[PDB]
């Protein structure tokens, strides 16, 4: 599963690798690296998070190796994150459909459905949401930057 | 109708089960999009320190 | 009297609850509660579903919580309907007891008898059950689908 | 692996060997033995200096006979100074790579990376570097100057 990432992105992350290379050995710690998991072109839950700092750790010594930290990074890949899903996803609770649902709604959307959030991952979404700053969330351009890393 | 409207709302509710697992998924990745960039830099930077110490 | 439940219930039963539930502090209204009760495994008569929100929601307001959430699916245990229990009621709207219904017979007795429909929602029970076509109601495989959760 | 250097390099590096023998076990300690190699034509590392004792030191004490010397001079001949690499060396503390290098600039290099020069060597080098003497690096002229035999 380490070959469906692309190879500037495991050049990449060879450096990547080296970066959190700990260890020296070649194995690199899944916690700290779970901020990796989330930055190139991947877009995982918490909880895609943790099963696959867990599970893909295949040598299991707390601190996963390259070909496996190349089989983690591919994991994400598979899940259907497409663009238009998810704005239908959104106008479940935008009844109005505009592209806007409010940020105490939106709150609400992740705190308790789904995959729950954490509140430290929710003040982020809203300010991030809000990308027009008026107390209410732009899912639209949520959209748009969410979609760019 | 107990039955009937459990299953046709059953539909629509595990509709929008996997609709906020969609939200979730590819929002909470842009919160660690810079803290990875962080240490990029930071790491990047001991190895082009590693080429200048050898 | 939020104990009747069980774990396996209380979890899914917030889920559920939580997919209207404002900012995870437990509330959300009755005809929503409605909505919510119907995809928790169960399949809530109106009629049992008013009686509880009687006594939960000891004025009736219309603002129900998590503990007076899991108050309701509480008695909601008690009144579950099972599989060949909805089996043999259909063999009823068929008056000479055929093996499946008519073709708007179905469509007369749902609309003004019991917990009543509209013909649209009688349609998409046409959908449901009548999966032999336009008019012959076979409820074997409606109860085949509904019992799939 | 003590019988490495030809009669040349044996005679002309054992009479080196002597000028800063001190310690005197047939053997030469650390510092007097860069010593002993910086003045013979080839410019060690104060690494290559440990790298290449303790692998055929026998004694471990950081001092190293004669017959061990001719291993760690054949040693230094595969580690003959290469000119370019150390110019190269230069372009890339110096991030432009045009030819010069301040004083300052090259000082927070020999300050903080590889073997961190004492700023007495450090200021040496800036005289010799810069044949002037002012505290510019002019590394195309420290490299051949450090040519000369």
């Amino acid at each position: 599963m380490a070959d469906q990432l692309t190879e500037e992105q495991i050049a990449e992350f060879k450096e990547a690798f080296s970066l959190f290379d700990k260890d020296g050995d070649g194995t690199i710690t899944t916690k700290e690296l779970g901020t990796v998991m989330r930055s190139l072109g991947q877009n995982p839950t918490e909880a895609e998070l943790q099963d696959m700092i867990n599970e893909v750790d295949a040598d299991g010594n707390g601190t996963i190796d390259f070909p496996e930290f190349l089989t983690m990074m591919a994991r994400k890949m598979k899940d259907t994150d497409s663009e238009e899903e998810i704005r239908e996803a959104f106008r479940v609770f935008d009844k109005d459909g505009n592209g806007y649902i409010s940020a105490a709604e939106l709150r609400h959307v992740m705190t308790n459905l789904g995959e729950k959030l954490t509140d430290e991952e929710v003040d982020e979404m809203i300010r991030e949401a809000d990308i027009d700053g008026d107390g209410q969330v732009n899912y639209e351009e949520f959209v748009q930057m969410m979609t760019a890393k | 109708q107990s039955w009937f409207r459990g299953c046709q709302v059953r539909a629509y509710m595990r509709h929008l089960n996997r609709v906020v697992t969609i939200i979730q998924k590819w929002w909470r990745s842009y919160l660690g999009r810079k803290f990875y960039q962080l240490v990029v830099e930071a790491a990047y930077y001991t190895m082009k320190m590693n080429l200048y110490n050898e």
